Formats: structure tokens, C-alpha cells, sequence
């Protein structure tokens, strides 16, 4: 089957700048090319078909170039609303097949995670289980470390992560952290911590709670 | 205009047959060449194959003998029929015009021989000018859960993670941030809902 | 427009013709040859109301609208006027749509009766692609 390779694999763009992004074929397709762009939880949208026609309603700052094996998708003055998946499509050959993506991420100021911890309900602990949460919320850039501690020593099993896309409207990342232990452990120990690791300080943002 | 809306289960077994719908909007839909993609996660997407209005088709390789895609031109519908599923069948399934200009929405399915199990909601409450809560959702399968706060009342400052699979149940958790004059004195509830479940529940965050 | 055989090589290879589904530009170009021997402004008027259209004879019937054809569908969503151009941009595009059936270029009877299966690099020699 064509291959299709799209690089860079992330692109990280201050609305206002402009960027291009590649796909190359493993044959020649001709003008064959599609692109399209994929938002978080909506389906892709064609932006350009055959390598550089241009389709109705789409902005004219979106254009696409190239031939044969080699394709660029050009987006002048990014928008906010811009951010999301991008995607290559060859229809020269069946089966039609897409590229791996290119993520377009919007740029913005660093900024420290909101860090929230939260103990087990009552409900639960009837039940006869114990769950910790620490919410690390709207933070930027993206990468970022938990770490557990109960009574000061490092917990790494029963942790349960998870990761929201970049938010539409600040351009930030959050960050869902829940230790899962047996009501019985929980009521053995007395301190609860999550800690951040984040670029935007050496020290991570440490909270904590000690139980009932 | 041309709308598509995909319909379907959100669960099937091991070796059952994966049976989706396209339905279409307007009077195009005997003029066209209708398409079923779907998407892995790792953002792979795969072109499963279209059928024409002359009744011709074109299936991706990779699915063997194990696809078809048919019409009825009497009621504007499409339909995919993929046989013998397995857990490698687990993705969005979208239906799409063949050039790309209408697209459904895309429809979860979950190919698995688990049981499907109810949530548990339980409160998030703390142990500064805004305030921030939590619902935890737990012990549940399948996907999907929906949850909102305050029955969508209170939608800024939202965040609903994506949920976490461990010994074939999900884990979901949401924050969400108010100002601390407005809690505890209103009242703040997340509401969530399992379909597969027909599970309904409403927790009220109340202080510790 | 009446293309020469070159010419028009030249413009299919420039709009994604050569090797799409398995068909080589020869076949295009014989095909057009064969069709309206390299004219854009070709029309004939078939048996039943529907009339064929420029350069590869693109028929009224499933693929383009001349609001004159009972019956009939517009499966390539333009005119036929589209296909009456100097610029065959519209005439490719249509004819892949076309082509992406399960009949190929087997829909293209001049070529299943003259092309198919006959040495179609010939319609290419000499040229500058
Ligand atoms: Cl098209």
C-alpha cells in the first residue's frame, strides 16, 4: 500500500505566525493529496483536495502545494481555532490511505499547574475501597510528572492517569492523577501527597492531606 | 444540505458481527459513493472501503473477507457489516461521501467480552478567590459515561478526563472550578450517565 | 480546445493521471483520442436524451447536469458546460470519480474496443513529461 509520511510529527505555533506542514508518498501519486484537519471530538474536515484546490467555505489562508511524492500543507496566520490533527489522504491507489498526523499545538506564556487533592468520599469508603485524586489543571507546556507519597515514601502502584487535549479556550493542558488503595491500607496511614513536576519550577507544587 | 448521522451498538463480542448505519440527509445519496473510515487510537486512521450507486465496491485489504458495505436507495441509508470482530476491531467508526465533503459524526465501538458494569459516583470535596470539585466515576464498562455539572448550568471551567481502562473497567474522573462565594452555599452536583447501564445518578458535592 | 497528443499528455500527467487506479497516461491519452479525438468541445447526442461531453465523452446521464436528460443524475455535481473547456481540470476530476467505479476505464467503451490491452506507451512516445 502508499505510504504516506507526515512530518514534523508536532508543530507549536504562536497564533498570528505562520506554518507549513509535509506529507510524502512512497510513490508517486501525482496531485492525488487531500488534507484535512481533525479537531478534538469532531470529525476530520477536508481543507484541500487534489494537493492544491481549494474548497468552499474553507479560509483562502489555508493553500496546498507539491506533486509526485512530495506535499505541503501551508496555513498563513494561525488561529487559535486552528489547533488540532492533520491528516494526508492519497486516493491514487486503493486502498486510499492517510499519513500518521501532524499535531498543530497553539503556543502560549508557561504557566504553573493548578494542583487540587482530594481524599476518598464517605461513599466509597463504605464500599470497602479508598481513592486519592489530584487534579493538576491548566498548565502549559504539556509535559508534566506526578508523584505519590503516603507518610513521605513514594507510592507508584494503584496510580490511574490522565490527560485532557489542549483547551480551546486558554490553550492550556490539565492532568488527572487517582491513587487506588484498599479502604483497610488507606486507614493504616496518615498522609496523603501529590507532587508536581513541571517546567515552570525546580521544586514541584507538593499538596497533601492527612486523614480524617 | 447533505447531513450523515452514524447508528449502531457502542458494545459488541468477540465474533459477533459489527452492524452500523449511515443514515443521509437530502437527494443526493443515489448520485454518490459512500465511504466507512475508522480511527485507532494513536490517531491511525484507516480506510475500510466505499460502495458506489452502480453497486460496486472497494474494501481495504486488511479487512480480508470480513466487510461489506451496502445500501438501501429506498430509505437515503448505507450500511457496514463487518464480520467476526475481535478486540483489534475497537475503534470510531465514521461514514463519509467519498471526496470528503460530509462526514457523520463518528460512533465509539468497543469489540470486548467484558461485562457491562455500572458506575459508582463519589464526591470530590476538599480535605483562595475560586474553589475547585470533583466527581469521581468508577467501576464501569463500557464506554461511554457522560457527565455534566449542575445538568450543564455550570459548563466553564470543565474538565472531564478521558477514562482509564484497568481489569476491564473505566475510571473517569471531572473537575470543576467555581467561585469559593458560591460553594458551599449553592449547590453543586455532578450528573452522570451510563447508557449501556441505563445508570443515572446525580451527587451532590457537599463540604466535609 | 484541440489538444495535441503531447500537449495533452503533458496536462493529463500535471493533473494526477498517469498510474491513478492502476491506469497508465497512455490509456488516458488513447482514450481521448479515441473518444473525441482531442477535442474539449466534443458533444454527441446518445439515443436517450442524454448527450456525451468534451474531451472524454463524459456522459449526461449519471455524471454531469445539462438540465436536458430525463431521468438522470449529475453523480460529478457540475454542468456539462465544465467539460466543454479549454482547461480540462474538470474533465480529470470528474472522469476519476467516474473511473473509481467498479468499471474502470471499462466505462469508456472506445477504450475497452481500442486500448485496452494493447501496448497504450505508444500514445506517449517523444513527449516532454
Ligand atoms: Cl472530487
Amino acid at each position: 500500500d502508499i505510504v504516506l509520511t507526515q512530518s514534523p510529527a508536532t508543530l507549536s505555533v504562536t497564533p498570528g505566525n505562520s506554518v507549513s506542514l509535509s506529507c510524502r508518498a512512497s510513490q508517486s501519486i501525482g496531485n492525488n493529496l487531500h488534507w484535512y484537519q481533525q479537531k478534538s471530538h469532531e470529525s476530520p474536515r477536508l481543507l484541500i483536495k487534489y494537493a492544491s484546490q481549494s474548497i468552499s467555505g474553507i479560509p483562502s489562508r489555508f493553500s496546498g502545494s507539491g506533486s509526485g511524492t512530495d506535499f505541503t500543507l501551508s496555513i498563513n496566520s494561525v488561529e487559535t481555532e486552528d489547533f488540532g490533527m492533520y491528516f494526508c489522504q492519497q486516493s491514487n491507489s486503493w486502498p486510499y490511505t492517510f499519513g500518521g498526523g501532524t499535531k498543530l499545538e497553539i503556543k502560549r506564556a508557561d504557566a504553573a499547574p493548578t494542583v487540587s487533592i482530594f481524599p476518598p468520599s464517605s461513599e466509597q469508603l463504605t464500599s470497602g475501597g479508598a481513592s486519592v485524586v489530584c487534579f493538576l489543571n491548566n498548565f502549559y507546556p504539556k509535559d508534566i510528572n506526578v508523584k505519590w507519597k503516603i507518610d513521605g515514601s513514594e507510592r507508584q502502584n494503584g496510580v490511574l492517569n490522565s490527560w485532557t487535549d489542549q483547551d480551546s479556550k486558554d490553550s492550556t493542558y490539565s492532568m488527572s492523577s487517582t491513587l487506588t488503595l484498599t479502604k483497610d491500607e488507606y486507614e493504616r496511614h496518615n498522609s496523603y501527597t501529590c507532587e508536581a513536576t513541571h517546567k515552570t519550577s525546580t521544586s514541584p507544587i507538593v499538596k497533601s492531606f492527612n486523614r480524617n | 444540505d447533505v447531513q450523515l448521522q452514524e447508528s449502531g451498538p457502542s458494545l459488541v463480542k468477540p465474533s459477533q458481527t459489527l452492524s452500523l448505519t449511515c443514515s443521509v440527509t437530502g437527494d443526493s445519496f443515489t448520485s454518490d459513493y459512500w465511504s466507512w473510515i475508522r480511527k485507532f487510537p494513536g490517531n491511525r486512521l484507516e480506510y475500510m472501503g466505499y460502495v458506489t450507486f452502480s453497486g460496486s465496491t472497494y474494501y481495504n485489504p486488511s479487512l480480508k473477507s470480513r466487510i461489506s458495505i451496502t445500501r438501501d436507495t429506498s430509505k437515503n441509508q448505507y450500511y457496514l457489516d463487518l464480520n467476526s470482530v475481535t478486540t483489534e476491531d475497537t475503534a470510531t467508526y465514521y461514514c463519509a461521501n467519498w471526496d470528503g465533503d460530509y462526514w457523520g459524526q463518528g460512533t465509539l465501538v468497543t469489540v470486548s467480552a467484558a461485562k457491562t458494569t455500572p458506575p459508582s459516583v463519589y464526591p470530590l470535596a476538599p480535605g483562595n478567590s475560586m474553589v475547585t470539585l470533583g466527581c469521581l466515576v468508577k467501576g464501569y464498562f463500557p464506554e461511554p459515561v457522560t457527565v455534566t455539572w449542575n445538568s450543564g448550568s455550570l459548563s466553564s471551567g470543565v474538565h472531564t478526563f478521558p477514562a482509564v481502562l484497568q481489569s476491564d473497567l473505566y475510571t473517569l474522573s471531572s473537575s470543576v472550578t467555581v467561585p469559593s462565594s458560591t460553594w458551599p452555599s449553592e449547590t453543586v452536583t455532578c450528573n452522570v450517565a451510563h447508557p449501556a447501564s441505563s445508570t443515572k445518578v446525580d451527587k451532590k458535592i457537599v463540604p466535609r | 480546445k484541440v489538444y495535441s497528443r503531447c500537449e495533452l499528455a503533458a496536462a493529463m500527467k500535471r493533473l494526477g493521471l498517469d498510474n491513478y487506479r492502476g491506469y497508465s497516461l497512455g490509456n488516458w491519452v488513447c482514450a481521448a483520442n479515441y473518444e473525441s479525438s482531442f477535442n474539449t468541445q466534443a458533444t454527441n447526442r446518445n439515443t436517450d436524451g442524454s448527450t456525451d461531453y468534451g474531451i472524454l465523452q463524459i456522459n449526461s446521464r449519471w455524471w454531469c447536469d445539462d438540465g436536458k436528460t430525463p431521468g438522470s443524475k449529475n453523480a460529478c455535481g457540475i454542468p456539462c458546460s465544465v467539460l466543454l473547456r479549454s482547461d480540462i481540470t474538470e474533465a480529470v476530476r470528474c472522469a476519476k470519480r467516474i473511473v473509481s467505479d467498479g468499471n474502470g476505464m471499462n466505462a469508456w467503451v472506445a477504450w475497452r474496443n481500442r486500448c485496452r490491452g494493447t501496448d497504450v506507451s505508444k500514445w506517449i512516445r517523444g513527449c516532454r513529461l
